[PDB]
């Protein structure tokens, strides 16, 4: 329970990173020379 | 035979101008580097020579004629122009093209399109003494004189903005607004390059 | 014992302090605009109101408030516009004021005669308690000292002024006097030779102080903790700044512009970016060639994620309360990738227009060396889609450098695409352009190379490029971006002549290996080849473990000779400390911007 209780305040504090990693391989994805 | 061990070479200069020794004295304060110095020398002789002999002195040193005429475009500072030292500077040294811009640089303050040209007039006037090598300038003057014509002509008839546009923006406007007679005038007048004009005209009708 | 980049940033903000001391009481400031900035890096605007400053105004703004009773101005001296502009100033509340008011005026880096006489045929020299402040080097990073001076390119190489090349002289003889003689002064091009003569004529000056009693006690002696000092001239290598740079910082200047480490973007009026080697990320981002940007931009966002999900594992108070104090480190990383990303995104966006990969396939064609006649075509193309005039003179420029003038035929098609695309204003931007060199016709004698084929002839005659290509390896179609071998990287397969020359005498066993310490220094072995580029060539010499090397630039950096000689201090990590100096931060706009004429023929 206690424990419980300590993961839950972590999660509040967090409350954009699982939509962020893919933001930017989009830009990536594509070329690797300006040429 | 010795200007010497002594001293900083950095005041050896007002020693020099005291010994009326000019332009050894200019020679130095150019050598130095020390922009402060260049002035003292200069502002100096300004006072005291003809300008007619101030100018030849500054004309043989590059650095020299560089700030007299930096100065000439600054004293207010920025904007304001001391207009007719540069004028006389580059009569005095055949400087036809320096010459030819100060009345360009002028034109480009006129408010009316009439004044403009009267000042691209002058700046031609001087040209025509060669000709040759001012081919292109000569030419380039005649095109911006007509142009300006033109633009107030339309300006006139179609009520809007033209005056001062390119040729490329004069055409663009005209094709975006519908007037393409006027628009294919200028290409024709102006010989227009194809790859251009056709360019223009596609860029202007999607708009 | 011996160069610390800090020192520098130290004695700016104290000499800066000790004259607000010097002022007593409360104080309003007024500051010339391009001063405020590069002042930032030295001192917090935090520190100043301490220090007693109650309102900030920029000089050109002609709005000083007469709320706090001193008025202290901090202006660049060489100005002259900045002179009468403060005079203006200063009569603007002499009848309109309410009090008297003490006139504090600090000289940026000294009160000069033609300030006084601005000053005096307006009466109020003599209310005005004038002092001097010594700035000249502006710490940017450890290894970047700038003297910040933005219309230096103009003043140098347009105006022809020696106040530049002056400065820099005496900010390096600072150097000197704390730290010693530069053992070796090494150069090339005519502005590093007059920065290079005077630092001999000012070396003499002390000497001639110190010999007639004016003691000083001492006295320098060649330094101990200082290799040497490289001087390069810009006008050497106009090529490189006029290339688009290619590397992440470089296309941050390309196409957003930085100005002392700052920046302004809309996407999270603007607001203001800090872009400096303090934010982790940045560091690494900066100097990177702009294609792995991507790459390397995932990777941090792939390993935040899975850094954020971790260790939520002994799941009792301990590692959980140590995790919460490691938690403010984890959001800067959060937002500084965010904003990095929507940078990088918006750079993206540009560099995939038609007009943008048609730039760069005329700037890559030109500097591999194809027939720049193949270019016209493409070149009249993109005046016709009236692409920005900076970046078709870059491109004509470019053109003219690279083929030794240009043709006459071509001349005067490239000269009528200009007038009659932008206006004719611009018969004044294409003399500049001829006064700088870098638009001449062939039959130019200034548009020569130099030959040892052609006899002699031509004093100024310009950079061979086409004989440097080769002898050189100024190409390199090999270099992986991912992991550069060569500083050719920052161009995607071109090395900057500059910072290839700089390795004429840095690297001398790795220039020769793509070509098939303690010595041999100097130019020693490329002799023929610097031969080649514009300008003199020069080594003088001034009378155990590793040195800092000084690499200065007279007339302007960019970005990408920045992060290439930055390659090249890690390459020499060992032996060396490399320490770049320069007058301005440069690029292609800013060279342009130069000779633009901005008047317009239209109603006023």
């Amino acid at each position: 329970x206690x424990x419980x209780x300590x993961x839950x305040x972590x999660x509040x504090x967090x409350x954009r990173i699982d939509l962020l990693v893919d933001k930017t391989d989009r830009l990536g994805g594509s070329a690797r020379e300006f040429r | 035979e010795l200007l010497n061990h002594e001293p900083r070479a950095g005041r050896q200069v007002p020693l020099l101008l005291s010994m009326e020794e000019d332009e050894l004295a200019l020679d130095k304060a150019i050598e130095s580097g020390d922009t402060d110095l260049i002035y003292f020398v200069i502002h100096q002789l300004r006072r005291k020579l003809p300008l007619a002999s101030f100018f030849r002195v500054v004309s043989s040193r590059p650095t020299a004629s560089a700030m007299v005429e930096a100065l000439a475009r600054n004293s207010d500072g920025d904007g304001n122009e001391d207009t007719a030292l540069l004028k006389d500077l580059y009569y005095q040294d055949d400087r036809r093209l320096d010459g030819a811009s100060v009345f360009i640089r002028e034109a480009l303050q006129q408010p009316e399109t009439r004044t403009a040209s009267d000042k691209l007039d002058l700046a031609a006037n001087l040209l025509q003494g060669n000709q040759k090598e001012h081919v292109f300038e000569l030419g380039a003057l005649k095109e911006a004189k007509m142009l300006l014509r033109m633009q107030e002509t339309f300006e006139r008839d179609l009520t809007d903005s033209f005056v001062g546009l390119s040729v490329n923006q004069t055409m663009f406007k005209l094709i975006k607004l519908g007037y393409h007679g006027r628009a294919k005038k200028i290409q024709s007048e102006f010989k227009v390059p194809e790859r251009v004009a056709w360019w223009i005209r596609l860029q202007a009708l999607v708009a | 014992a011996g160069f610390d980049a800090e020192q520098v940033r130290d004695k700016a903000r104290k000499d800066l302090l000790h004259l607000l001391e010097g002022v007593r009481g409360k104080k309003n400031l007024v500051i010339e605009k391009d001063l405020a900035g590069p002042l930032g890096v030295i001192v917090k605007a935090s520190t100043l109101r301490d220090y007693g400053v109650d309102n900030f105004f920029f000089l050109e703004n002609k709005n000083t408030g007469t709320s706090q009773r001193n008025i202290v101005f901090i202006a660049r001296g060489e100005s002259v516009r900045n002179a009468h502009a403060i005079a203006a100033q200063i009569k603007r509340i002499q009848r309109e004021s309410q009090t008297s008011h003490d006139f504090h005026i600090f000289w940026v880096p000294r009160r000069t005669l033609f300030s006084d006489k601005v000053l005096e045929e307006a009466g109020v020299l003599g209310d005005a308690n004038i002092s001097e402040l010594p700035l000249y080097f502006f710490p940017l990073e450890r290894d970047v000292l700038s003297l910040e001076l933005n219309d230096s390119f103009r003043d140098l190489y347009l105006a022809k002024d020696p106040t530049p090349v002056f400065l820099l002289s005496r900010a390096l003889m600072g150097i000197q006097k704390k730290h010693g003689l530069f053992p070796r002064i090494i150069g090339k091009g005519e502005n590093a030779k007059r920065v290079a003569d005077l630092l001999s004529r000012m070396r003499q000056e002390l000497l001639a102080g110190e010999e007639a009693g004016e003691s000083d006690r001492a006295g320098l002696s060649p330094s101990t903790t200082i290799e040497s000092v490289i001087i390069i001239d810009r006008e050497v290598d106009f090529v490189t700044p006029l290339l688009t740079q290619l590397t992440y910082e470089g296309l941050i200047d390309e196409y957003f512009g930085i100005q002392n480490n700052q920046t302004d973007v809309d996407a999270v009026r603007k607001r203001k970016i800090q872009l400096d080697g303090s934010d982790s990320l940045y560091s690494q981002l900066r100097d990177a060639n702009f294609a792995i940007v991507g790459s390397l931009l995932n990777t941090v966002a792939r390993r935040l994620k899975s850094d954020y999900e971790s260790r939520h594992n002994t799941k009792t108070t301990a590692e959980l309360k140590e995790f919460v104090k490691k938690l403010p480190g984890y959001q800067a990383e959060q937002q500084s990738l965010k904003i990095h990303s929507n940078i990088a995104e918006e750079i993206i966006n540009y560099t995939r227009t038609e007009i943008f990969n048609k730039l760069l396939e005329v700037q890559q064609n030109l500097a591999a060396g194809a027939d720049p006649s193949s270019q016209f075509d493409s070149i009249e193309e993109l005046v016709a889609r009236d692409t920005p005039l900076p970046q078709v003179l870059r491109l004509l420029c470019l053109y003219s450098c690279i083929s030794g003038g240009i043709k006459t035929k071509e001349l005067d098609h490239f000269r009528r695409l200009v007038l009659q695309g932008y206006g004719h204003q611009h018969l004044l931007t294409l003399h500049n352009l001829e006064r700088l060199q870098m638009f001449l016709s062939k039959s130019s004698p200034l548009a020569s190379m130099i030959t040892m084929s052609g006899s002699s002839g031509g004093p100024d005659q310009k950079t061979n490029y086409t004989y440097l290509r080769k002898q050189l390896r100024l190409i390199v179609d090999e270099v992986n971006e991912q992991d550069p071998n060569d500083i050719a990287y920052v161009y995607s397969g071109y090395a900057p002549l500059s910072i290839r020359l700089v390795q004429c005498v840095l690297q001398k066993q790795y220039l020769l290996s793509i070509t098939k310490g303690g010595g041999a220094q100097g130019w020693k072995g490329f002799e023929e080849i610097v031969k080649h580029a514009r300008g003199p060539t020069f080594d003088e010499i001034q009378k155990g473990d590793k040195k800092t090397v000084f690499v200065v630039f007279v007339g302007g950096i960019t970005f990408t000779e920045i992060a290439a000689l930055r390659f090249i201090a890690k390459q020499e990590e060992a032996r060396r400390n490399i320490v770049i100096c320069t007058t301005s931060i440069i690029n292609g706009n800013r060279m342009m911007n130069a000779a633009i004429e901005t008047a317009t023929f239209e109603k006023t």
